[PDB]
């Protein structure tokens, strides 16, 4: 047999298929004619997500929330979305990819994946059903970019049917207001409805303040009295950030700092550390502050600074080394007190360094001595023959020849900036 | 005192909607609203009655949701409700249509499989939604089995008829024995008969080998 | 307004380029030229379904093509399947030695410098649809007259069946496990992009 | 009560606790109803599959199924009749008889007859084999009256 | 008070019997006369409960003309009777002989049509009239037709 | 594992009391060595049996 693809009038009687990452497409069936095949799908450069939607119709509307883990994205790609770029979106249509029309989407509070929020559309006529490249009985949405992977967030999870609602102010205390409302507190509404078979509540709430203490309201008025407002030293500029962003946990100002010196005058670099409370999101051994913060924050300070000075604000890009010991000379048991329950609690008071947590310590950047005072304290222990800390030089999957910490220091950073010393 | 003077009394029967058919504390309980008091919550937690029951046996239908059912209330306590049977109405009409006659009774479910007793003609018949039937039939003198795919058995007064639609397989592991005044086989193709350990034809009267040719060993 | 439109499936495909194709003189190149992977089940630990570990969960929405990041180290995902399949009467074979030849041709010329057979079976993998499921494995390994030609537009193929070897048989979907809507014996040729020459 | 009389009690029906359990498990999609006796013997409707099955505790069943297209009816002794797509298919443990006090009369578009030990054909009135093409007749040894 | 204070209420539960099973406004309803007000007249219309019943489906039998039938009253108004059970006596005698064994459970129709299922001997038997039968048998093994 | 016996009051089988562990991940119901549907728990001794 022989097949010219091109010519008419020819028993063209063989039939072509395509293979696909996750389906099919018929190509040539016999009989046909055409005048541009290849043997294989053609896929470009660049990245793209599927979205397949259950028990929809053609012109109803659909909510999505899109929850992010806000900061949890590569710092150094130069690669950014600058301008107006953005993430792109396309329905499937008859095995074929086609654009949203003007009157298709109604909001999109995400368009770069960098913060969490809503996106909202209507299910447009002759979406179809019945497909073979993507599974069929779906309705299928596509979202693209072609930039690194890592210039977006890392997601959480997606979910539609999504509403906003908020706090009301009545005569009562609002307690839940400075960390808040955990977790899975609401499940109902006041009059239980019946058309509603269910409500969740996946994460904490969020951007509440309480009335301020007496303690708060000193210790504000004192400030103010002596600092006039101004960023011109150290203490002002820490003072003046913990004072206006209420989530900031530790901050750091650094005189002469620039990515690519510490001794250029006529700049500065300030580090933040946010708190992390609500570890049931946060990554409580990398935390990190998103870019909302990251840039309000410069705005504020540069606005009180000079007209000659502008400061750069950043993650601190933590990095530290870890403990080893002789084991305890008591325990309570070994299970009640096992050797891994005192790694947790050392992990613990480490943690709450790197990120809010409890610890009596005053500082994981401490001598042996501090770290001998928090574990003697335990209720299950009674003494240990040595103890070290160096920097995980055998760490394999951070690369190979990295700096120990083996010189008789007491947990010095490894550097003024891009360190932290508390691991946990 | 009315409902042991611990609580307003509610007299007499009520109507309700079932919102709810699972129970999370494991007593067989359905959640019911009931219009009177309040037509838009959820409703209450009721035991429903049923014509047999007991242990690991019984005769069971649960209400759909939205169903309309009435019931009684044990010590004429609000919170001690019982569903004593389901309604019908003009919104929800009865499947077998009235009449003085009362012919006609039986039971069909939500996706139409039947089971139809007919007294005037002595007929019972069960039917699924796509053909499948098993009728006795008083009227005819007979029964009939039949598909769905065009394949029936029949027993009437003319003896026992079988049609396949496509093929037909008839094995044992013992012997086969066939019986009858005359036994007649033909084939629009071709005719086999095959024994291992011999074969044999044999008459009384007359044997006869026929064919437009005919070969032996 | 609410309803039931729920979010059924998760999934995503990653196409990343270093060497531009005109730079591409050979298959075997000395350099990676780009890298394509997928994840069947974006939300997933692995890409396939492995839970989340207790202490997060965290996944990226266009996949990952490096193992060891800024701070940990994940599974690899599965690379890509790319290819294509033929369908033709010729292939009904009940018996016999079987010999089975393709030829392949272009609008363009294919490379400046041909390929040996052995460099074909380094790039591709080839199945047919048998008596008993798919016929695959060392049966199917392309011939030595099988080749591209330096400056040709035209590419050839070359399989043999011993007579020891199961029927080929018209597509059942019962049978070879699939969906399409073929009343042929199925040819099926996939790419190796595990490896540089598949990709290539 | 009626009249409220303690002496004209009325039982209007049965109940159900965890202390006397349903036989059939609750769900607000309400697939399975039914009757289930004391010995056993059930007859189940679900409604998901359109399948009406009666079976008794030791294997005697009759199903009728929707979702096969088929009718199946079993006992207990390994004997099968089923009607489905590739027609009818009879199964018998042990043997199989079939009379009748008239004709039988067999038909299709080829007939086959198998037997692993001894096949028969008799007629006390005379026996007939014919076709329109050939007839064979073979053995390792052929008699003849 | 009682009935919403707009009329003599009723209480607990009462007897009556069955006039008339054609319902002029479409309601599904059967007339029922109450001897305890009136022997004599027609009766009024009331709702009858079922079983199992919804839109276009449900378990339906109903009562000849002149059974006895125990009637409830909503809010104890006269006019809202609902019909929830019939009755048998030694007028109208129960077709399964009473026994604390309590072996033998079934349907039996007006002309003769029945479904019995005995549980001593595991047997379900089905059977009109005129011979036509069905039985699954496992005290012998065997399914006759 | 260290996180999977929560106690063990019994150590040496000489006093009445309570072992508390949780069913580890992986743990499996089809096996050939030991009866399938169960889950297997071993204790074990080289003492003599008394």
């Amino acid at each position: 047999s022989s097949i010219d693809f091109s010519s008419s009038s020819s028993e063209n009687q063989v039939s072509l298929i395509h293979e696909m990452p996750f389906g099919f497409q018929q190509v040539f069936t016999p009989g046909d004619t055409d005048n541009s095949l290849y043997l294989v799908p053609d896929y470009c450069h660049g990245g793209e997500l599927y979205i397949g939607l259950e028990n929809g119709k053609n012109l109803q509307q659909v909510t999505l929330l899109l929850q992010f883990l806000e900061g949890s994205e590569n710092p150094d790609i130069t690669d950014i979305f600058t301008g107006n770029q953005k993430i792109k979106w396309q329905y499937l249509s008859q095995n074929q990819w086609q654009d949203f029309q003007s009157g298709e989407i109604i909001q999109n509070q995400t368009p770069r994946f960098l913060k969490s929020g809503i996106f909202q559309f209507s299910i447009p006529k002759q979406a179809n059903l019945d497909n073979t490249v993507l599974p069929p009985g779906y309705h299928w949405i596509k979202a693209s970019m072609v930039k690194p992977f890592d210039v977006v967030s890392q997601l959480i999870n997606i979910h539609a049917q999504a509403v906003e609602a908020v706090f009301e102010d009545q005569g009562s205390s609002g307690n839940h207001l400075e960390k808040g409302l955990p977790a899975e507190t609401i499940s109902k509404l006041q009059e239980r409805l019946s058309w509603i078979k269910s409500i969740q509540q996946p994460y904490p709430s969020t951007k509440g303040k309480a009335q301020e203490s007496d303690e708060d309201y000193y210790r504000r008025v004192s400030e103010r009295l002596r600092h006039k407002k101004r960023a011109i030293t150290l203490w002002d500029y820490e003072h003046l950030i913990l004072q206006k962003f209420p989530k900031v946990y530790k901050v750091k100002c650094l005189n002469h700092t620039c990515s690519s010196s510490f001794q250029s005058p006529g700049n500065a670099t300030l580090i933040l550390v946010p708190d992390t409370v609500q570890q049931s999101v946060f990554d409580i051994y990398q935390p990190r502050v998103s870019q909302g913060t990251l840039n309000d924050v410069a705005a504020f300070v540069n606005e009180l600074n000079s007209f000659h000075v502008q400061a750069k604000v950043i993650n601190p890009n933590y990095e530290e080394v870890k403990v080893d010991v002789k084991v305890k000379f008591r325990e309570g048991l070994d299970v009640s007190f096992y050797l891994t329950k005192v790694k947790e609690d050392i992990k613990k008071f480490l943690s709450p360094w790197a990120y809010d947590q409890e610890s009596s310590v005053e500082f994981g950047v401490t001598l042996h001595r501090s770290q001998m005072i928090h574990y003697l304290e335990q209720l299950t222990y009674v003494d240990y023959i040595t103890d070290l800390r160096l920097l995980k030089r055998q760490a394999g999957s951070s690369p190979c020849n990295p700096i120990f910490i083996e010189t008789t220091e007491k947990e010095y950073i490894q550097p003024s900036n891009p360190k932290s010393i508390l691991v946990s | 005192p009315p409902a042991a003077g611990l609580t307003a009394a509610i007299s007499g029967l009520h109507v309700g909607l079932v919102t709810d058919l699972e129970d999370p504390d494991g007593e067989d309980r359905i959640k019911v609203k009931i219009p009177i008091i309040n037509n838009e919550e959820e409703g209450v937690w009721c035991r429903q009655a049923f014509p047999d029951a007991g242990n690991e046996r019984g005769i069971t239908f649960r209400p759909e949701i939205e169903d309309e059912v009435i019931v009684g209330f044990i010590n004429e306590d609000p919170n001690d409700a019982v569903v004593l049977g389901m309604l019908h109405s003009s919104a929800n009409p009865n499947p077998i249509e009235a009449s003085n006659d009362n012919h006609e009774k039986g039971i069909q479910t939500r996706s139409g499989i039947k089971m139809i007793f007919n007294d005037e003609k002595s007929i019972l018949q069960i039917e699924t939604p796509t053909g499948n039937l098993v009728t006795l039939d008083d009227d005819a003198g007979s029964i009939t089995i039949e598909d769905q795919n065009g394949n029936k058995t029949v027993m009437d007064s003319d003896g026992i008829t079988m049609e396949s639609a496509k093929d037909m397989n008839l094995k044992a592991s013992g012997d086969i024995n066939l019986e009858g005044t005359n036994v007649n086989i033909k084939a629009n193709a071709e005719f086999k008969a095959e024994g291992s350990a011999g074969a044999e034809v044999s008459t009384s009267a007359v044997a006869v080998l026929k064919g437009s040719l005919v070969q032996i060993n | 307004v609410l309803n039931k439109t729920k979010v059924g499936q998760l999934k995503s495909l990653y196409n990343e380029i270093s060497v531009e194709k005109e730079e591409i003189k050979e298959l075997n190149t000395p350099i990676s030229t780009g890298t394509f992977v997928m994840a069947p089940m974006a939300n997933s630990f692995d890409g396939l379904g492995e839970d989340f570990p207790k202490g997060s969960e965290k996944w990226w929405p266009f996949g990952y093509t490096k193992i060891c990041n800024a701070s940990t180290v994940l599974p690899a995902l599965p690379k890509a399947r790319l290819g294509c399949s033929i369908s033709s009467k010729l292939l009904k074979l009940s018996e016999g030695t079987r010999d089975i030849i393709l030829e392949f041709t272009f609008n363009k010329p294919i490379l400046p410098n041909g390929e040996d057979y052995t460099a074909l079976n380094k790039a591709m993998s080839i199945e047919l649809t048998g008596e008993k499921g798919w016929i695959a494995g060392l049966p199917m390994t392309l011939k030595s007259d099988s080749g591209i030609n330096s400056g040709s537009k035209k590419m050839k193929l070359s399989l043999t069946l011993d007579s020891e070897q199961p029927a080929v048989v018209p597509y059942q979907t019962e049978l070879h496990e699939g969906s399409y809507e073929v009343d042929e014996p199925l040819l099926r040729v996939l790419f190796k992009t595990n490896e540089k020459e598949g990709y290539n």
